[PDB]
């Protein structure tokens, strides 16, 4: 659905207060750890054999902040999420390859990182609205999947 | 198959919700109405306002059975067999809900330990948690 | 994507040979039967046990009927699959409740139906093409769930 | 888990394999390429032309496992612990991709023995192969 009012503020409030470096390489560090399949796709930024290798991985660590930072545009084109990833959704499945569960997987795993480092901002209602968040841009990303 | 090492970080991290199993329980539940809306359908005689007694109470069953699971981590499908066919043949919960819950149980020990759920807890942990949900979704007939 | 020359005459031959109602008994009476939790969606239809009360439900018969001619209005909306169920995927979400990833599992028991009644004519590219149209069709059921 | 009932209709629809392994196993790798194009980039070194020998040769192998797998139906994570060790740590295969190969399978058995996959029968042989793949994504580290 389109964000309402309430969803919208919850969303810009929080995301103002977001070290995007520090979460981005954050959540792509735990999705390589909790998730070791997903290490084939990045098999290039070097060996990823355990969760010691993954953290001190500097290739991974600058990815994630690019992630994050790509995530973060959802923020500014929130009446238009589908459209905004169209390009990155074709990226994905054409040069990367990448099967589109995989999205909802590191959308859940953003959303801890996102309570961790904000655990007063991130009440009920606060999760509520990045949960649908999360899930649109995961769709968004699947969107241009043929 | 969680290894030792999946086994010693879920009872550690486990043992912080000690104490608190109906106030974590509570916020699982309402962290789960809210964000998967649509697992309210189970619950139609439930009171789903803040602090319900209704939601701390059922809150608290919940992460007692979790406790009882962290306690015998060997022999699951034996510590949750009758929870399985509770869900699995009498009420017939969609298995897709188990994974909306699991996620929610995360969420309320990364706000109250976040330190403690390092990258590799938070691995064991969801190791653990799709394990009980395995099992609580193994007796459908 | 949209259907090629070569996917659209697969499926528009091959659906002109179906026995929609026998088909749509078939795939309703297995997805109940192969995915009990989906019984929950349907309790109004009556007491569904075991496989036996299940093959011999006339509700179940008739209303698999109804489901396998609405799938097959996609054959001939292929190009605007999408638009064409948009309403009965709202009705899904909000009057069924049906949670969106059980559309994936109906699909698969389609092509199982269709295979089993057309053996000689499921060819490995015939396969491909209905692969195609269960995997659009699905996606059309999700898509206005918010 | 796999009821008695369970494991001897799955033992009665595989005996119809019986001298149709390579046959069989080819087919269903035929329809998870076409059908599934994506599951090709694990196999980058196919040909990937109707009845090619690596094609036969592959299909027959997976078939062969299938088989070892209905005989030892009590002990699956024994009988495709090397296998599990392959997809999972080895080859890093998308869990995914587990889910396209048994409903090629199926498809496959619909295809040639359309009155013995009965939908009873149906209902085990997915159970089954449910549990072959949840034994092959177990390993993942
Ligand atoms: C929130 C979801 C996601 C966003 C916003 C996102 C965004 C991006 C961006 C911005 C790039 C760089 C594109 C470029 O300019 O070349 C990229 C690359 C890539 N992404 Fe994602 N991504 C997401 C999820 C995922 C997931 C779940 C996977 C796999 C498990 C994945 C795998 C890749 C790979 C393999 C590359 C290429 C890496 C490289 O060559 O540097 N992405 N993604
Ligand atoms: C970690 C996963 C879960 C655990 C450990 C768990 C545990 C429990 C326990 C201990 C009970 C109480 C049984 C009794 O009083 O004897 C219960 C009841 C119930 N559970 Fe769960 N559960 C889980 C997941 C779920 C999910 C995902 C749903 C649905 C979205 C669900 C729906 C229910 C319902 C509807 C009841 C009956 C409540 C009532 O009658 O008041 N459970 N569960
Ligand atoms: C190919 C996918 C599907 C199609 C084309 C389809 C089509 C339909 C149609 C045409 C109706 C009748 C609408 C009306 O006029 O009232 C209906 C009703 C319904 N469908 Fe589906 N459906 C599909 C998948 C599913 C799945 C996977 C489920 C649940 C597991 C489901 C559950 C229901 C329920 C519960 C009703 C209401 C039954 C009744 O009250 O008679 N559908 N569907
Ligand atoms: C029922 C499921 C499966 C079974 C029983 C199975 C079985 C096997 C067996 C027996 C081998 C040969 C190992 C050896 O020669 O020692 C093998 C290799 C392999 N499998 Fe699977 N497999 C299954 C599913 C999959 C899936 C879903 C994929 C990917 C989409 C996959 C990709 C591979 C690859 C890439 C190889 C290596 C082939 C080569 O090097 O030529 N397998 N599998």
């Amino acid at each position: 659905a389109s964000f309402d009012a309430h969803e919208r503020k919850f969303i810009v409030d929080l995301w103002a207060k977001v070290d995007v470096a520090q979460c981005g390489a954050d959540a792509l560090s735990r999705m390589l750890i909790v998730y070791p399949w997903k290490r084939r796709y990045f098999e290039h930024f070097g060996k990823m054999c355990n969760a010691h290798d993954i953290l001190h991985n500097s290739k991974v660590q600058e990815h994630g902040k690019k992630v994050l930072a790509s995530f973060g545009e959802a923020v500014k084109h929130l009446d238009n999420i589908k459209g905004h990833f169209a390009n990155l959704s074709k990226l994905h499945c054409e040069k990367f390859h990448v099967d589109p569960e995989n999205f909802k997987l590191l959308g859940d795993i953003i959303i801890i990182v996102l309570a961790a480092h904000h655990p007063e901002d991130f009440s009920v209602e606060c999760h509520a609205a990045f949960q649908k968040l999360v899930r649109q841009v995961a769709a968004a990303l699947a969107a241009e999947y043929h | 198959v969680l290894s030792m090492e999946d086994k010693s970080n879920v009872k550690a991290i486990w043992g912080k919700a000690s104490g608190h199993l109906e106030e974590y329980g509570a916020e699982a539940l309402e962290r789960m109405f809210c964000a998967y809306p649509q697992t309210k359908i189970y619950f139609p005689h439930f009171d789903m306002s803040h602090n319900s007694a209704q939601i701390r109470a059922h809150g608290k069953k919940v992460f007692s059975a979790l406790h009882e699971a962290v306690n015998h981590i060997d022999d699951l499908p034996g510590a949750l067999c009758r929870l399985s066919e509770l869900h699995a043949h009498s009420l017939r919960v969609d298995p897709v809900n188990f994974k909306f819950l699991a996620h929610c149980v995360l969420v309320v020990f990364a706000i109250h330990h976040p330190s403690a759920l390092s990258p590799e807890i938070h691995a064991s942990l969801d190791k653990f948690l799709c394990a009980v949900s395995a099992v609580l979704t193994s007796k459908y007939r």
